[PDB]
Order: C-alpha cells, then structure tokens, then sequence
C-alpha cells in the first residue's frame, strides 16, 4: 500500500603424459 | 445486451473492477525479492562485519524504484490507476470523431466522458457511443443517433494500467507482456549487484598476498582500479536491457502529434 | 488505369520496426489529425532517429 | 462439399481445433529444462552452499520469459491464442476487396467477420466468401452473389499461432520453424550462462594461489575485472542469435503501411 | 458545489493547506541518512584519527545541496514554496486566452490572479473562471460572462513544487516521480563515494608491501596515480544519473517560446 | 483561418537548454530591442555556441 | 518442392543437391558441437593451472582465456568456410525481385 522507502574444481596431474 | 452501465460490450468491455486496483499489488505481477534471488542463486549479499544478509525491505524499495523506472522509459502506465483528464477542445481533432488521445496507456476502461462549463456537464455522451483502443491510448465517439481551440472543455475519466497475464508466454494488448516483468527484474539487479560488488572483498583491496610460518595465500580480485568488482554483471544485464528496450519501444510505438 | 501514381516513401527509420499494431494506431494518430481540408495546413512533430522522403 | 461451418476448405481451412489451444503446452514445442541442459551438457549449476541442483521451475520461468523476447524480437504471435480485434473502417482498403491486416500473425483460421453498428451485426458475411492467407496475416472477401474513414466498424475473431511442426526438417507456413525452437533455447541458455558464471570459483576471485609446507596449487580463472566467467559462451550465443534473427527476418516480411 | 474560495474544484482543485508547506520536509520525501546508508550498505566513513562515524549534518548538508542541483538540472520546483510573480503583458499571449508560462513548475494551485496598474488592481478575475495546468505550468481564463507589450501587468501568485506520492509504484502530475528520489539520492552517493575513497589506505598509497622476521604482508590497492579510490562507483553512479536525467528529461518537455 | 503561417523555427543550441525564466526575459531583451518599426533596423548579437534557423 | 540426392560424384542436376551445400550443413552442425565440446577439454572455468607436489611439477596453459572459449579458433574457421560456402550458393540461386 504505502510507498517502500526507508564448489568442485580439482587439480590433478595427467597421468598419461607422464607415462609418456 | 446488458451491462453495468458504462462498459458496453463492444466499445468499452469491463477489465477490471475499481475495487481491485485497491488490492493489486507488485507481488501479483511477479516481482518480489525471491524473484530476485533466483537470478542470483548461489550468491548471499551479506555484511562481513556481522554475517547478517540484507533486509528485504531494501528488495523491495529498490523494486518499487525499477518499477518507476520502467514507467518513466517506456511512456506508458504499469500499475493501475485512476485518471481524471481536464482535456482541450481543438477544432481538427473533434471534427474526427471527437479524437482525444489519453495521457496515460494502456486504457483499462473508460470510467466517465463529458462536455462541460465551468463543472457543468453541457452533455454527456451516451456510453453506447464510446470507442476505446486500449493499446493505443485513443477514444472516440461514433454517434448513434470563434476560435481553434479552447482550454479544459472535455472530462474525461478512466483506468490506466495493465493486468497481470492469465496464460503463460501470452499477453492480451491490456496484460503486461512477460518481457516487461524481466526488464524491472533486471532494473533492480543492477543495483543489488552495485552493492554486492562493494562486499565481495575487503574494501579497496585489488590484491593481497599473506606469508606465514610456511604457509602462503596470493589472491587477485575483479576489484581493479578502474573497475568495480560487479562490472561484468552490470555490463551483460545493461546489454539484456537494451534488447528488451529495444522490442518493448516497437511494440509500443512513435508518439506523434498534430500542430 | 494501371499505374503506380504513389508520390513517394516516407521512411521513418530507429533501431528496429514498429510492430503492425503500433504502425496501425499511428495510422490513426495520423489520419484523425492531418487528413483532408479538416487536416489540411496541420504539421505533424515526429521525433524517429531520421526521418527521409524519396521521390518515385 | 461439407464442412464445419466457419472452416470453408478453399478460403479458410481449419487447422487447429479450438479444444487444442488449452491443451498445448511449451513442452509440446520442445522447450524443455532438459534441452537447455542437452545444450549445457557436462555442465551442472548447483548451490555451493548445499550442494542442490537448480530447479527446473526456473529453468520454465526463463523459458517462457525467451519465448515472450521472441514474440517482440519479431513481430509474431508463437503461441495459440484467441483474438478479438474491433478493426477501423478504411475507404481504400475496404474498397481493395475489404482487406484488413491483423495485429497478430500468422493466423491458424478465421472465426468471425462481421460488419457492425454500436455492437449490431448490419451484416454477417458467408465463411464462403473468406479468404485467407495465413504467414501474411491477410484477410479479404470475395463475394460470389461523408468521411474516408470510421471506427470500429469492423469485427474479426481468429486464432493466431503457430504449430508444432508434422515432419522433420520441415514446415508449413502456420508451422513454426525449425531454428525459431533453436532461438528461444539460445535466450534462455544466455541467462542460464549468466547465473552459472557466478559458481565456478568463490566470489570475485580471478587468481588464487595457496601453499602450505612445499605443496602449491594454483589457479587463473576464466573470470577478470572485466570479464565474467561466462563471457565467451554468451559472446558466441549473442552471434548465433544474430545468424538465427537475420534468417527469421528474412522469412517474415518488412512492416508496411499505406497512410 | 461550495468551495475555499480560490479554489473552485474543476479549474483550480486545492491540493495542498498554506499550512503543510511549512510542515514538509525532506525526510517526508525519503531524503535521509538511512537512505544513503542503505545504498552503501556494508561500508561505515569514520575517521582513521578517532574512530568517530560521520555525522548525519553532514549528510543533511549534502543532501540539501542535491535537491538544489536536482531543481537546476531539471527546470522543475521540487519543495512547496509560495510563488509571487509579476508578468508581463504580450499581445498575442493575452489574447490567447490570457496564456502564461509559470516560471516554476509544477504548479500545485493558483492563489492570486489580477490585472493591476502600478499595485492598484484593475480586474480581479472570477476563481470560477481559472483554468490551471499543473505539470505543463500553464494557466489561462476562459470567462463564464499602443504597443505590442507592457511590463508587469499581470500579477500571480501560486504554489509551485511537488506532493509525496501517495501510493506506491504511481504518482499523479502534481506528486514527484519515484525515480527523481533516486536521482537526488545518486547525487548525494556521488559526494560521499568521493569521501570515503581517502579513507581506504593511508594517505596517497596505492602499494605497500611490510614484512617482519619472514612474516610478509601485501596490499594492492583501489588507489593508482590516475584513479581514485572510488572511481569505479562514481563512474557507475553516472551512468545511472545519465539514465535516470533521460527519462526524466522525456517527462517534463522541451523549453520553448514564441518571439 | 486555420493554418501555421510560422515562417521557420529559430534554433539555439547549447550545452543545457536555458531555464524558462531565462528564456522569459531573453523574450523581453528581443522584444524591447528589436521589435516593431522602433527595432526595425537592429541586429542582435548572440554568442551561443550554434545558431540556426529552419525555414518551414 | 525439394532436391533430390545427387546420383553422381561431383555433379548435380538443377533439382539435385549441390555437392556444397551438404557441406554447409554439415559446418552448421559442427560449429554446435563444437561449442558444446570446447567447455569440456579443461575444468570449468580454468584458464591456467600450477601442481606441484613432492618434486613432480606441472604446469599448463589452455586454450580458454576471460576473452576466448576454448573453440574459439575453430569456430572462427568454421564461420570463414561458411561465409565462402553462403557466397557461392548465393550466387547459384539468383536475387529474390518482384514487379509491383
Ligand atoms: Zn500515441
Ligand atoms: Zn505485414
Ligand atoms: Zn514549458
Ligand atoms: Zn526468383
């Protein structure tokens, strides 16, 4: 009426490469 | 045909009762503080020198305040509202069909029509007569049957507003189109995340490192010396603005007028 | 008998088109105010982001 | 020849029967939560604080919020709904085999046209004589037997919207087009990217590095004083629009008026 | 009808007792301490020396300043003030059914009206005959029944200014836009920023780096040797003024007059 | 009887549109100095930052 | 209406589909999925990343960045064949005209 006034995010290595 | 006496059917159909334009409130249009929230979800605006999140009452000043601005640009009228119009007579536009053209859009229903003098009705127009485009702000008279101009001679009352949609994605020219809620939402976002991009660091802080007994934490912030830590979100929401501006300016159209 | 006598366009331009229902209503904005002899020395203000006519 | 009566075969066939507009619903048209998440796919927007995955009740509001933007983008009713327009009397188009141009396109059928005088049909002219042409949005008569203009004289009720499409790949012009579907996702996907933006790291945070005893992790996020996390997605959406808009402006025509 | 005398209920409707404008006071419009506090929620000014909050004169100052720049942006009357103003006769204007401008609007009601000669009056027109426009700022007469100009032969009294709104989201011509509280509001933000943005860091740094016996402490700061500490909020604070002054400046019209 | 014999619309242009008192007494400085068969042979001078005059 | 499956390598009648604008569907298709791959070759929202643990170290670069997507490159030479596919086809079918 009246007017108004006053998470999941991983670091990880890469295994593969790695290998390689 | 029957009718409650001025809202004939065809030239002038009843949207809505003059009792609820009393009741209506901003809550039934869909703008509440939760409406807010939800565009936001996953976020707490929250002071850090006490953990407690902001009051409400702030959500709903600030949309009180996107609802004015929505209202001021767009020049039409959201929220019902009684209007009674003092009108000029001029020579060219009562000769077409006594043509007025109403301050405020959209027309709900036309509430009373009258010639007068000095509070005089000289005649009243049967209701049977009137011709109401609501969309467009225009009414005429199709009667059944010394000078250019005068000050005031026409009275003219009625209801501006527009309703709340009844069926989802459609809106009747007198209910409010979905877009139009999405633009006061986005009005008021813009200066909740103003105030939330003040919060989100220590203030005045840019960058910060810490070392301690082996342990050791950098972070960099959005906050920058050019730009405040809610730039980005301001910058896409003022870019959703101006496309919804831009449909909601050719949906409703130019203004013009006869000199 | 066949021809197109139309004397020109008047292009109105902003960043995008009227919808029909608005370019209808100012249809009626315009013919009630600037239509035959009742209209006839009446000019319209417009205030489009340009606003060109082109001879035919 | 037999037919229900509005619904003469040649000039007005029916396509849609009038139980069906209250039985059609967004998910019919393939805007759906799980498209827009087949669209977001190896994403998930959840709640840091708890873990929940939005809601799809926002995913439908945004949904028929982008449906509302692609209704104003392009001057087109989507979906089904009952019009009733008062439509003014005009010398040039009435004599032009008694043209009108409706509001809203592209009509699914025809339902009255009347010539009427303070609400009394003066006549009712035979469903035989009416001719549609429904992308256009067109309607004229072709009978078989002290001022260029007035209002209101004449009445039109028809439905206009579109249908979901019969075949693959396809559409008749009362059909809607494949890659409009594709538009409204691409509007609600662009918010839905606004809101997932926010989660991808803590609050204002675009670089962090932590170490504790010679062990160090570290991070430099897509967000930026700038740019939010979600800048390029959004970047590469507002271009498809664009292709999508230009496409769709194409197949529906320029506005055009005869003063 | 019966009436206060000056005030006839069709030409002239009284809006305002003599005896409020004195009572009104920038609080009642929503002007105040609280307010600005709310929009720099989560932030305290005190001074580094004593720990001492800024002081509400301080804010009143400010805020009384911003009205004034506010009603000199705008060519508008924002409190109740009674005006008396002296206006010349013009031939064409006088004709024209006796048409004057007010220098200030919108007018709340006409007081006074009379054609004099050197303070004697002349004619005192009928309260019955006033014809006021209040947010054009325009009055005329329209009666029941040697050169081109004169000086000073009209007299007018009036008030001029604006009401509080009396719901919320609306406002009547006579009663101040939502969003012009806003505007006034962003003026006063505008002045505060720029005080607080000293008080962030020690004077003049925009790096420090301590460190002690291996205990390391770094700052980035908001501060560089171009921008300000607050920069980023006055330069979004600006945009927003310019917004706002647009539709405003849309509301109340051109400036024009007939040489 | 009826039409706009206005020959053509004076534009002055700056920074800010001046406040309509200003312009009310700009009417006054034009009119005791220019007007009628007492003016008639006057220029003004005006140091606006553009003027220009739109014949209609 | 419509065009048939061409019934030779490298040729097509007038109502046979050209060889080029299967093509120019198939880079429509491709710049989609393209979009939908490039959020997923490295955690979301990363655009650098440091390990270093018990002497391994590892450190990589993306191709994300705060301006670019990570298929970005593609789709931009996807937009490039694409403006060459529409060119030519543009000039297989004539301009639109009409006499009014
Ligand atoms: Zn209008
Ligand atoms: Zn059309
Ligand atoms: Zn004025
Ligand atoms: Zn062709």
């Amino acid at each position: 009426e009246k007017p108004y006034m006053i998470y999941t995010t991983r670091l990880e290595f890469d295994t593969i490469d790695m290998i390689r | 045909l029957n009718y409650e006496y001025p809202y004939h059917p065809s030239g002038n159909p009843k949207h809505i009762d003059v009792s609820e334009i009393d009741n209506l409130t901003l809550a039934d249009y869909g703008w509440s503080p939760d409406a807010v929230k939800a565009y936001m979800f996953g976020i707490v605006v929250q002071n850090p020198d006490t953990g407690q999140p902001m009051g409400d009452e702030f959500y709903n000043h600030i949309l009180e305040r996107a609802v004015g601005k929505a209202e001021r640009a767009l020049d039409i009228s959201i929220l019902p509202d009684t209007q009674h119009e003092m009108r000029d007579y001029h020579e060219t536009e009562f000769n077409s069909y006594m043509f007025v053209h109403a301050y405020r859009k959209p027309i709900l229903q036309v509430e009373n029509l009258q010639l007068q003098f000095n509070g005089r009705p000289i005649y009243k127009y049967p209701a049977n007569w009137w011709k109401v485009e609501h969309l467009a702000g225009h009414v005429q008279l199709f009667p059944t049957a010394g000078a250019t101009f005068a000050p005031q001679m026409i009275r003219l009352e009625y209801v501006s507003g527009m309703l709340p949609r009844k069926k989802a994605g459609r809106n009747k020219p007198w209910e409010m189109p979905p877009e139009l809620e999405q633009l006061v939402i986005k009005y008021a976002l813009k200066e909740i995340y103003q105030v939330w991009g003040n919060l989100i660091i220590g203030a005045g802080i840019a960058n910060k490192t810490l070392e301690v007994d082996g342990i050791t934490e950098t972070i960099g912030t959005t906050q920058s010396a050019m730009y405040g830590g809610a730039s980005a979100q301001i910058l896409q929401i003022n870019e959703d603005i101006k496309e919804l501006l831009d449909g909601l300016r050719a949906y409703f159209g130019y203004n013009m007028i006869g000199l | 008998s066949h021809g197109g006598t139309t004397r020109g366009i008047l292009q109105i331009r902003s960043d995008q088109q009227q919808s029909q229902h608005a370019l209808e209503n100012f249809k009626r904005e315009w013919k009630s105010s600037l239509s035959g002899i009742n209209g006839s020395w009446q000019i319209p203000v417009v205030m489009a982001d340009d606003i060109k006519f082109v001879n035919m």
